[PDB]
């Protein structure tokens, strides 16, 4: 009788009634629409809160917790600029793309100095301190891994925990201006314009700033992972080259680019609006003076950038030739011969000059982010807090190596996840003595494995694809699907339901059965994306460089994909000595606009992210919890002025005490009260219930309440005694 | 000490903790030993702590408070001093204002009402004040 939450193709969820029931779904009718009618599955069907008006700050006080009341809640707060909420100790962080008005101001900033969560609205600045309170008392290193597709917040959320950290338990001082600084320097060289984002990472980063015993700031250390080759070269129809080679252009002196040969963007085939090229230069040059960057390292740096410019401009221009060789210091006819003999065909020729620009680039990537670690170095260190930015789980219509190592990247990131998220449910229960925790999660180590693992996995697979002497794209696939014929993650693409991954050939692709979905690869350039190796060739050329800063960035095959597992296992074994945070960011709608809420893209995001897995370990036995403090601030409104006068935690023993409700539906718990499925619903109705009848309730409670006032000062003058006594009995 | 007297000392440990998470430190040790007429210094505070504080952090839980209070004729000496305490006049008595100076020292609100309210629940002989019998008695339901 009751509305329920069931699907919609553009909401996610629509409000309906249940009209029939059978064996494996129910018939709905819509609302909205009294004729209408349609089929869902029994799973995919939820109850609703009964206010649909209210929002809570952490969706743990919410009825019923499921997909569909977490989707509405969020919602409900997102139209009322409210962009943070809880999931317990989990944060989701809906994009507003725009800026709200007192959320990050300084000022904000101290008002959640020292706080608990809870205590203030829910926000980024509360996980960042309880990183530090967590580190400073537990004498444990911590960690905040952000998560989110392209556009979704992450990299905005990671500098709102760096400026927090830095504003309230910083040095002075000038280190805090060089952490700060850090970040917005490394874009200029990492990040790009993107359909889905004018801003985008291109790379994955952890930034860890480290403490001494006395936990102050003594440094911090940037890791960097998977920065993006193809874009050096060739970009999308509506896409740019990495914002550096579009400021440089832009913003430089009559003189720079004089001596760089500097000309607009349209000039270069690597490089061919709300975007300010010439202040966001004016921007990296005030960063670079700070972080301790000469002029003379700044323009090592520029013209590195311009000799990958002026690389791209030769077809198979004389003068292109003649500028990048200056700016490499190479001979223009040993770069010539290089760049076209083994005699090469066209296309040959085009991917030795590609090859050289990203390897010299990559290369030139790996030096600033170097660079950046020796502006706040350090002997030692007790701790650090480290956040983690990389991308989550996303759809592509197209899914090539790319896509391969970050999703495998996610796997491992959100099975860290899936552990932590259970420990706390365990650690709950425990600790407000409701015994075990029965919850479990599906292990994805078989994935991972699958994967990662030697001599058998995909990953070693590939690399012996690439010490072969003719190596193939397809002879790599093949030795996939017959190593894994019968694994349960991996299948033949001509098994989907998709037409369109139908076509593709046995030997030209698999699908993998990912956390979030499967995921249908195509293998063409597999082999050539593991190899970041120059040619020994175009390698000597640019080690007997003229230039002592590009025999610096260089001072065969080498395999992509291992590379990065070795950094993936370091970073998780950092990852596994901490205390971890998880952060959830929400891009809203493709659009880059304000106050429109897509439901059923937000949705998707929800599943991929592991909040749906997330969800299925918080429906423990007692699936409704919420605080004695914060049951206290929801329902006094209900109760006659004497209980209200309490004292949150007597309030809750008066108000079981006088609704006398079950030992077993209701626990009360050292800090909370437990509801059993239904109850908390209950509970809500009999408080909501007539007013009168809930007066009497109490009255009828009276005796016992002043005899546990009583007994809770006399006790409490007792106690004190008792330590005086012991300040006494120890000083004798 | 029983299984009675435990949970009454656990309501007690909640006007140490307020904020309701289950920790003390050596801010609220100080803070309710002042409200009911006691002065305890910095280092006879840290020194108390260092008993059952195994991590050096200086928080407390509700078992090691129990311990931290262990130490023949030492119990009843401190029932009497635990009454003279809201008995402030030393007459003997309780009175309403009495109880509700100690009521509101310790953060509790509460009308006027109800502070004579709980006099005349505690008031056996019906006289209108607490006396010593009458205060154990309450102590002990
Ligand atoms: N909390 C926020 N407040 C204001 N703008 C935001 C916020 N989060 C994201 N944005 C906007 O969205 C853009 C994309 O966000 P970004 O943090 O780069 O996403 P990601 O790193 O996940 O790709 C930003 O450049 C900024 O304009
Ligand atoms: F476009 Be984002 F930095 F994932
Ligand atoms: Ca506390
Ligand atoms: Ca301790
Ligand atoms: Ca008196
Ligand atoms: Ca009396
Ligand atoms: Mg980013």
């Amino acid at each position: 009788g009751k509305p329920v939450w069931a699907p919609h193709p553009t909401d996610g969820f629509q409000v309906g009634n249940i009209v029939d029931i059978g064996p494996d779904s129910l018939t709905i009718e819509p609302l909205n629409q009294k004729g209408k009618t349609f089929l869902a599955l029994i799973n995919q069907v939820f109850p609703a809160e009964e206010d649909s008006k209210k929002d809570v700050e952490d969706n743990c006080s919410l009825m019923y917790l499921n997909e569909a009341t977490l989707l509405h809640n969020i919602k409900v707060r997102y139209s009322k600029d409210r962009i943070y909420t809880y999931v317990a100790n989990i944060l989701i962080a809906v994009n507003p793309y725009f800026d709200i008005p007192k959320i990050y101001s300084s000022e904000t900033i101290k008002s959640y100095q020292g706080k608990s969560l809870g205590t203030m609205p829910p926000h980024v600045f509360a996980i960042a301190d309880k990183a530090f309170r967590d580190m400073k008392v537990l004498k444990l290193s911590q960690s905040i891994i952000v998560s989110g597709e392209s556009g979704a917040g992450k990299t905005e959320n990671t500098k709102f925990v760096l400026r927090y950290l830095t504003e309230s338990y910083g040095t002075g001082q000038d280190i805090d201006d060089r952490i700060v600084e850090a970040n917005p320097l490394l874009e200029a060289f990492g990040n790009a314009k993107t359909v889905r984002n004018n801003n985008s990472s291109r790379f994955g980063k952890f930034v860890e700033i480290h403490f001494n015993e006395k936990s102050s700031v003594v440094g911090g250390f940037v890791s960097h992972y998977l920065l993006e080759k193809s874009r050096i070269c060739v970009q999308g129809k509506e896409e740019r080259n990495y914002h550096i080679f579009y400021r440089l252009c832009a913003g430089a002196s009559e003189d720079i680019r004089e001596r760089l040969h500097l000309s607009s963007p349209d000039n270069f085939r690597y490089l061919n609006p709300l975007l300010d090229d010439h202040g966001d230069f004016i921007r990296m040059c005030t960063a670079m003076k700070k972080i301790g960057l000469d002029d003379e390292e700044k323009l090592d740096l520029f013209r590195v950038v311009a000799g990958v410019l002026h690389l791209g401009n030769i077809d198979f221009s004389t003068q292109a030739l003649e500028y990048c060789a200056e700016l490499l210091g190479l001979d223009q006819d040993d770069l010539r011969v290089s760049l076209t003999t083994r005699p090469l065909k066209v296309e040959q020729a085009n991917n030795a000059r590609d090859a050289l620009a990203k390897t010299v680039y990559s290369h030139l990537f790996d030096h600033v982010v170097n660079r950046v670690n020796q502006c706040f170095p350090f002997e030692t260190s007790s701790y650090f807090i480290g956040v983690l930015d990389i991308a989550g789980f996303e759809y592509f219509e197209h899914n090539s190596f790319e896509q391969f190592c970050i999703n495998y990247c996610n796997e491992k990131l959100q099975q860290f996840f899936n552990e932590r998220i259970l420990k706390e449910e365990q650690e709950l229960y425990q600790k407000e003595g409701l015994g075990v925790n029965e919850v479990h999660y599906v292990d994805n180590q078989d994935c991972i494995d699958l994967i990662e693992a030697r001599l058998v996995g995909i990953l070693d697979i590939l690399d012996e694809e690439n010490r072969l002497p003719q190596p193939s794209d397809q002879h790599f696939t093949s030795a996939v699907h017959q190593k894994h014929k019968d694994h349960f993650r991996l299948s033949i693409p001509r098994k989907s339901k998709l037409a369109i991954h139908r076509n593709i050939r046995d030997d030209e692709g698999f699908i993998i059965r990912h956390f979030a979905g499967a995921v249908c690869y195509e293998t063409t350039q597999f082999v050539e994306k593991n190899n970041d190796a120059l040619h020994m060739s175009l390698e000597s050329l640019i080690c007997e460089s003229r230039d002592k800063f590009i025999r610096e960035l260089f001072e065969s095959f080498i395999s992509v994909g291992n590379k990065f597992k070795t950094q993936l296992n370091l970073l998780l074994d950092k990852l596994r000595s901490t205390g971890a945070s998880f952060i959830r960011c929400i891009k809203p709608n493709l659009k880059m606009t304000s106050h429109h809420f897509e439901g059923a893209q937000i949705l998707s995001q929800l599943q991929c992210s592991g909040m749906v897995s997330v969800l299925d370990l918080m429906q423990g036995g007692f699936p409704s919890r919420a605080s004695f403090h914060e049951l206290y601030n929801m329902y006094k409104k209900y109760m006659p002025d004497k209980l209200a006068r309490l004292d949150p935690r007597l309030f809750c023993k008066a108000l079981f005490k006088a609704l006398g409700l079950n030992e077993i539906d209701y626990k009360f718990g050292l800090t909370k009260v437990f509801f059993r499925p239904g109850k908390f619903a209950e509970f809500d109705q009999i408080m909501k219930s007539d007013p009168d009848h809930l007066a009497e309730l109490v009255k009828r409670v009276n005796h016992w309440l002043i005899c546990s006032r009583w007994k809770k000062v006399q006790w409490c003058s007792l106690s004190v005694i008792k330590l005086k006594n012991k300040i006494k009995y120890r000083a004798e | 000490l029983t299984e009675e007297q435990i949970a009454e000392f656990k309501e007690a440990f909640s006007l140490f903790d307020k904020d309701g998470d289950g920790t003390i430190t050596t801010k609220e040790l100080g803070t309710v030993m002042r409200s009911l007429g006691q002065n305890p210094t910095e280092a006879e505070l840290q020194d108390m702590i260092n008993e059952v504080d195994a991590d050096g952090n200086g928080t407390i839980d509700f078992p090691e408070f129990l311990t931290m209070m262990a130490r023949d004729t030492d119990s009843e000496e401190e029932i009497r001093e635990a009454f003279r305490v809201f008995d402030k006049d030393g007459n003997g008595f309780i009175s309403a204002a009495e109880l509700r100076h100690v009521m509101t020292n310790l953060g509790e609100k509460l009308t006027d009402e109800e502070v004579d309210e709980m006099i005349r629940e505690a008031d056996i002989d019906g006289d209108g004040q607490v006396n010593y019998e009458e205060f154990v008695t309450m102590m002990t339901s």
